[PDB]
């Protein structure tokens, strides 16, 4: 599912800027 | 049509009451912009609390009051090229005044560091509430994105380019508005601008294909946000940014089967690669997104002057309750740099 993609990409935590 | 008269008439008149009062507030804007408070306060006024540079929460000695003190160290912006950036965040936060931008109290500096004093805001940022919650529903989230909306109208009518919105950045009061926080990639750019900066979830297209750009990116981070609070992730990610990116500018996007279809034809028009034809990009301006039916129930005044009940108000366990922000170190605090931040 999406969600579960969302979980497995690692990027669920604080995003920093570039 | 679509109006009969007397709502043609209602909405033309909010029109033109929008331009006189943005043609007031560039007005008090620039008059602070060229001319800048400076030392308002100094760190014996303070007692340091708790770490939320580096953040901390402190209280005013003789009012009780509790802020927000960002500190940074002078000669660690030099080493990272920072000069400019922490120069106009102070600017702009000392020259700005909207309801839901974080306030800068005080500002001051010393041999080592340089400070920025703004009202505590204590409700912790969207991000933790959004990620608990897991998502919010549309009248939530319309209600927050209605903030935003006004805010970035009235940045870019003074020609500034926020550019890194995200929910980590946006803090929750005690009320249950919005305070935009973090100026550090804003810029007051009138034309177009070039510069790489952001958060990769966030960026428009133009600005990965390394293109000039303008305020634009603002409309397509405000797709990605108000797609982010109603989904609980946003509608581009994947484990690594290039691969992000790749997704970003293909010109397509996903919806959850739950999103109505007036917020799909929404984001559809902000998460809109072609600039020609992105909402907020148009001959009509920001009246494109406050005329859309996803906001038909919004009333726009009533926002602004924060009448509306907030669909969620953060546990308030008291004034300096830091329990809505997570945990951090435990550093110290230490003339230095003093040609490059004559004007802080
Ligand atoms: O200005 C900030 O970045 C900031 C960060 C972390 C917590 C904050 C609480 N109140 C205001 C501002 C804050």
């Amino acid at each position: 599912t999406t969600y579960a993609d969302f979980i497995a990409s690692g990027r669920t935590g604080r995003r920093n800027a570039i | 049509g679509h109006m009969g008269n007397a709502a043609a008439a209602k909405k033309g008149s909010e029109q033109e009451s929008v331009k006189e009062f943005l043609a007031k507030a560039k007005e008090e804007f620039l008059k602070k912009w060229e001319s800048p408070s400076q030392n308002t306060a100094q760190l014996d006024h303070f007692d340091r609390i708790k770490t939320l540079g580096r953040v901390m929460l402190v209280k005013h000695k003789e009012t009780g009051n509790h802020y927000a003190m960002k500190i940074l160290d002078k000669q660690k912006v030099v080493k990272l090229k920072q000069i400019e950036h922490t120069l106009n965040e102070k600017r702009i936060l000392q020259a700005v005044n909207f309801p839901f931008l974080v306030k800068l109290e005080f500002s001051f500096k010393d041999n080592s560091n340089l400070y920025m004093v703004m009202e505590y805001v204590p409700g912790g940022e969207m991000f933790s509430h959004l990620r608990r919650i897991g998502r919010f529903s549309e009248p939530h989230a319309r209600f927050y994105a209605a903030q935003i909306v006004l805010t970035f109208e009235y940045l870019h009518s003074l020609d500034l380019i926020y550019r890194d919105l995200k929910p980590e950045n946006l803090l929750i009061d005690q009320q249950g508005y919005i305070q935009v926080t973090d100026f550090g990639f804003a810029k007051r750019v009138k034309g177009r601008t070039w510069t790489l900066c952001g958060t990769p979830e966030y960026l428009a297209p133009e600005i990965i294909l390394s293109k000039g750009y303008n305020k634009a990116v603002d409309w397509w981070a405000l797709g990605v946000l108000i797609y982010e609070m109603a989904a609980g992730y946003p509608p581009f990610f994947a484990d690594q940014p290039i691969q992000i990116y790749e997704k970003i500018v293909s010109g397509k996007v996903r919806f959850p089967s739950h999103f109505s279809s007036d917020l799909k034809d929404l984001l559809r028009n902000l998460l809109q690669v072609d600039l020609t034809k992105r909402f907020g990009n148009l001959k009509n301006g920001v009246n494109d997104i406050k005329n859309h039916k996803w906001f038909a129930t919004t009333d726009w005044i009533a926002i602004y002057q924060r009448k509306v009940e907030a669909p969620f108000i953060p546990k308030f366990k008291g004034p300096g309750d830091t329990s809505n922000f997570d945990d951090y170190e435990e550093e110290e605090i230490r003339e230095k740099c003093g040609k490059e931040f004559t004007e802080f």
